[PDB]
Protein backbone atom coordinates (compact mmCIF):
# COMPACT_ATOMS: atom_id res chain seq x y z
CA UNK A 1 0.00 0.00 0.00
CA UNK A 2 1.30 3.39 -0.59
CA UNK A 3 -1.80 6.38 0.06
CA UNK A 4 -1.76 8.98 -2.77
CA UNK A 5 -0.21 12.52 -1.75
CA UNK A 6 -1.87 15.29 -3.93
CA UNK A 7 -1.33 18.76 -4.20
CA UNK A 8 -2.99 22.21 -4.80
CA UNK A 9 -1.42 25.11 -5.77
CA UNK A 10 -2.89 28.09 -4.36
CA UNK A 11 -3.22 31.48 -6.38
CA UNK A 12 -4.89 34.75 -4.80
CA UNK A 13 -6.17 36.69 -7.16
CA UNK A 14 -4.23 35.16 -10.08
CA UNK A 15 -1.30 35.45 -7.96
CA UNK A 16 0.41 31.82 -6.92
CA UNK A 17 0.83 31.65 -3.14
CA UNK A 18 1.91 28.24 -2.19
CA UNK A 19 1.21 24.67 -2.30
CA UNK A 20 -0.45 22.71 0.28
CA UNK A 21 0.12 18.88 -0.17
CA UNK A 22 -2.56 15.73 0.81
CA UNK A 23 -2.27 12.73 1.97
CA UNK A 24 -5.21 10.87 1.42
CA UNK A 25 -6.11 7.54 3.35
CA UNK A 26 -7.10 4.96 0.47
CA UNK A 27 -6.09 2.15 3.19
CA UNK A 28 -9.14 3.22 5.46
CA UNK A 29 -11.56 5.49 3.37
CA UNK A 30 -11.20 4.11 -0.80
CA UNK A 31 -14.37 5.36 -2.06
CA UNK A 32 -13.74 8.66 -0.47
CA UNK A 33 -10.24 9.10 -1.29
CA UNK A 34 -10.68 8.01 -4.78
CA UNK A 35 -13.29 10.30 -5.47
CA UNK A 36 -11.01 13.45 -4.38
CA UNK A 37 -7.63 11.54 -5.93
CA UNK A 38 -9.74 11.82 -9.57
CA UNK A 39 -11.11 14.95 -9.42
CA UNK A 40 -7.68 16.22 -8.43
CA UNK A 41 -5.63 14.64 -11.29
CA UNK A 42 -8.57 15.89 -13.45
CA UNK A 43 -8.49 12.10 -15.49
CA UNK A 44 -12.19 11.74 -15.33
CA UNK A 45 -12.76 14.65 -17.39
CA UNK A 46 -13.66 17.41 -14.71
CA UNK A 47 -12.11 18.44 -11.12
CA UNK A 48 -10.82 20.85 -9.18
CA UNK A 49 -8.11 22.64 -11.30
CA UNK A 50 -9.16 26.10 -11.53
CA UNK A 51 -12.18 26.21 -8.71
CA UNK A 52 -11.88 28.37 -5.81
CA UNK A 53 -12.25 28.36 -2.10
CA UNK A 54 -15.77 30.35 -1.85
CA UNK A 55 -16.06 30.03 2.27
CA UNK A 56 -13.18 30.54 4.24
CA UNK A 57 -14.40 30.87 7.99
CA UNK A 58 -11.09 31.83 10.32
CA UNK A 59 -10.26 29.48 13.12
CA UNK A 60 -12.77 26.93 11.84
CA UNK A 61 -12.30 25.72 8.32
CA UNK A 62 -11.39 26.80 4.24
CA UNK A 63 -14.30 24.89 1.97
CA UNK A 64 -13.82 24.30 -1.65
CA UNK A 65 -14.15 21.99 -4.19
CA UNK A 66 -17.77 23.34 -5.75
CA UNK A 67 -16.38 23.54 -9.72
CA UNK A 68 -19.90 23.73 -11.29
CA UNK A 69 -21.36 26.71 -9.57
CA UNK A 70 -18.41 28.30 -7.41
CA UNK A 71 -20.80 29.08 -4.43
CA UNK A 72 -21.56 26.08 -2.36
CA UNK A 73 -24.25 24.64 -3.86
CA UNK A 74 -22.53 22.65 -7.17
CA UNK A 75 -20.35 19.99 -7.40
CA UNK A 76 -20.39 16.28 -8.11
CA UNK A 77 -18.35 13.17 -7.52
CA UNK A 78 -16.74 10.74 -9.96
CA UNK A 79 -20.05 8.19 -8.94
CA UNK A 80 -22.61 10.45 -9.46
CA UNK A 81 -23.85 14.28 -8.20
CA UNK A 82 -24.11 11.94 -5.04
CA UNK A 83 -23.03 9.54 -2.90
CA UNK A 84 -22.89 8.14 0.71
CA UNK A 85 -21.02 8.59 3.77
CA UNK A 86 -18.16 5.41 3.30
CA UNK A 87 -17.50 5.35 7.45
CA UNK A 88 -16.61 7.78 9.98
CA UNK A 89 -13.72 5.88 11.69
CA UNK A 90 -11.80 8.85 11.34
CA UNK A 91 -12.25 12.24 13.39
CA UNK A 92 -12.11 16.01 13.26
CA UNK A 93 -8.37 15.74 15.85
CA UNK A 94 -7.19 19.31 14.68
CA UNK A 95 -5.70 21.61 12.14
CA UNK A 96 -5.35 20.18 8.62
CA UNK A 97 -7.75 17.40 8.57
CA UNK A 98 -9.30 17.32 5.26
CA UNK A 99 -12.94 16.21 5.15
CA UNK A 100 -16.09 16.31 3.05
CA UNK A 101 -17.93 19.26 3.29
CA UNK A 102 -21.92 17.73 2.53
CA UNK A 103 -25.76 18.51 2.94
CA UNK A 104 -26.56 16.65 5.19
CA UNK A 105 -26.34 12.51 5.48
CA UNK A 106 -25.34 11.14 2.43
CA UNK A 107 -24.47 14.06 -0.01
CA UNK A 108 -21.23 13.80 -0.93
CA UNK A 109 -19.79 15.34 -4.23
CA UNK A 110 -16.83 17.11 -4.41
CA UNK A 111 -16.79 19.62 -1.93
CA UNK A 112 -14.07 19.41 0.87
CA UNK A 113 -12.81 21.27 3.80
CA UNK A 114 -9.73 21.66 5.72
CA UNK A 115 -10.15 21.75 9.22
CA UNK A 116 -7.63 25.08 11.05
CA UNK A 117 -8.63 23.67 14.18
CA UNK A 118 -10.21 20.82 16.06
CA UNK A 119 -13.80 20.08 15.95
CA UNK A 120 -15.33 17.31 17.43
CA UNK A 121 -18.93 18.31 16.55
CA UNK A 122 -18.86 17.39 13.24
CA UNK A 123 -17.42 13.75 14.37
CA UNK A 124 -20.27 11.67 12.44
CA UNK A 125 -21.43 13.96 10.29
CA UNK A 126 -18.41 14.63 7.80
CA UNK A 127 -16.45 11.63 6.45
CA UNK A 128 -12.53 12.32 7.30
CA UNK A 129 -10.32 10.88 4.21
CA UNK A 130 -6.88 12.80 4.07
CA UNK A 131 -4.64 15.50 6.04
CA UNK A 132 -2.08 17.97 5.15
CA UNK A 133 1.26 16.62 4.72
CA UNK A 134 2.90 20.31 4.02
CA UNK A 135 1.81 23.72 3.16
CA UNK A 136 -0.09 24.11 6.48
CA UNK A 137 1.59 27.58 6.61
CA UNK A 138 -0.19 28.27 3.29
CA UNK A 139 -3.55 27.05 5.01
CA UNK A 140 -3.01 29.84 7.87
CA UNK A 141 -2.18 32.54 5.04
CA UNK A 142 -5.39 31.53 3.29
CA UNK A 143 -7.69 31.89 6.91
CA UNK A 144 -6.93 36.25 6.49
CA UNK A 145 -9.21 36.33 3.16
CA UNK A 146 -11.87 34.50 5.20
CA UNK A 147 -14.36 36.29 7.34
CA UNK A 148 -17.52 34.94 10.17
CA UNK A 149 -19.63 34.18 7.57
CA UNK A 150 -16.92 32.72 5.17
CA UNK A 151 -16.93 35.04 2.59
CA UNK A 152 -13.43 35.87 1.31
CA UNK A 153 -11.46 38.84 0.84
CA UNK A 154 -9.62 37.96 -1.90
CA UNK A 155 -10.84 34.96 -4.99
CA UNK A 156 -8.70 32.34 -3.51
CA UNK A 157 -8.21 29.54 -6.43
CA UNK A 158 -6.71 26.29 -7.09
CA UNK A 159 -4.10 27.41 -9.60
CA UNK A 160 -2.81 24.07 -10.45
CA UNK A 161 -3.46 20.41 -8.49
CA UNK A 162 -2.69 16.42 -9.16
CA UNK A 163 -0.92 13.61 -8.19
CA UNK A 164 2.79 13.24 -6.54
CA UNK A 165 3.05 9.98 -4.57
CA UNK B 1 -29.55 24.27 0.05
CA UNK B 2 -25.73 25.29 0.50
CA UNK B 3 -23.55 22.53 1.43
CA UNK B 4 -20.81 22.90 4.65
CA UNK B 5 -19.98 22.35 7.99
CA UNK B 6 -21.95 23.96 10.17
CA UNK B 7 -19.80 26.86 11.76
CA UNK B 8 -19.81 27.83 15.93
CA UNK B 9 -21.70 31.07 15.25
CA UNK B 10 -24.55 29.18 13.38
CA UNK B 11 -24.55 27.42 16.45
CA UNK B 12 -24.50 29.82 18.78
Amino acid sequence: MVNPTVFFDIAVDGEPLGRVSFELFADKVPKTAENFRALSTGEKGFGYKGSCFHRIIPGFMCQGGDFTRHNGTGGKSIYGEKFEDENFILKHTGPGILSMANAGPNTNGSQFFICTAKTEWLDGKHVVFGKVKEGMNIVEAMERFGSRNGKTSKKITIADCGQLE
Amino acid sequence: VHAGPIAPGQLR
